């Protein structure tokens, strides 16, 4: 009964979880942790992953 | 400057060895051009210069 | 013994890393500090920066 | 190229300097990291082959 206000709580709580998952995919590069790519490259080719 | 032969490629902005680190090193800024020829026909005498 | 340098051997040796989050043996040389409880610091346990 | 020596190397404090004062030409190209952070790191097993 309760469903139309739910809806807008799962959606506003689905659109958080996404962002939360999408932050440890890579876009095309070698890794998703920001603290590994510039551990083992260098500023000339890190600035391009 | 003068250098040897196999250490030329060191003169590129970033570059790891001996003269590119405690002698000459450039920044990775470096918007320019570097030029070098082979010298060994006057600086180049007997018993080592 | 005096072939061309378009021909000559090349002795050549790649070390292929495992760059993961496993639990790692072959470390590099450095240097071990203290460690705090309760202070906000910067650490790089195993890789982890 | 016909047999691979392949030649794991174990639990060890790898110093990645000796191979600078290598045999003539010892250049160090990468595909995918950089001598410059290539010592600084922990492996978890490298794995040798000539």
């Amino acid at each position: 009964a309760l469903g139309k206000l739910q809806d807008v709580v799962n959606h506003n709580a689905q659109a958080l979880n996404t962002l939360v998952k999408q932050l440890s995919s890579k876009f095309g590069a070698i890794s998703s942790v920001l603290n590994d790519i510039f551990s083992r490259l260098d500023p000339p080719e890190a600035e391009v992953q | 400057f003068v250098i040897r032969g196999d250490e030329v490629r060191q003169i590129a902005p970033g570059q790891t060895g001996n003269i590119a680190d405690y002698n000459y090193k450039l920044p990775d800024d470096f918007t320019g051009c570097v030029i070098a020829w082979n010298s060994n026909k006057l600086d180049s005498k007997v018993s080592g210069n | 013994p005096t072939y061309g340098v378009g021909h000559q051997p090349y002795r050549v040796v790649v070390l292929s890393f495992e760059l993961l989050h496993a639990p790692a043996t072959v470390c590099g040389p450095k240097k071990s500090t203290n460690l705090v409880k309760n202070k906000c610091v910067n650490f790089n346990f195993n890789g982890l920066k | 190229v016909y047999a691979w020596n392949r030649k794991r190397i174990s639990n060890c404090v790898a110093d990645y300097s000796v191979l600078y004062n290598l045999a003539p030409f010892f250049t160090f190209k990468c595909y995918g990291v950089s001598p410059t952070k290539l010592n600084d790191l922990c492996f978890t097993n490298v794995y040798a082959d000539s």
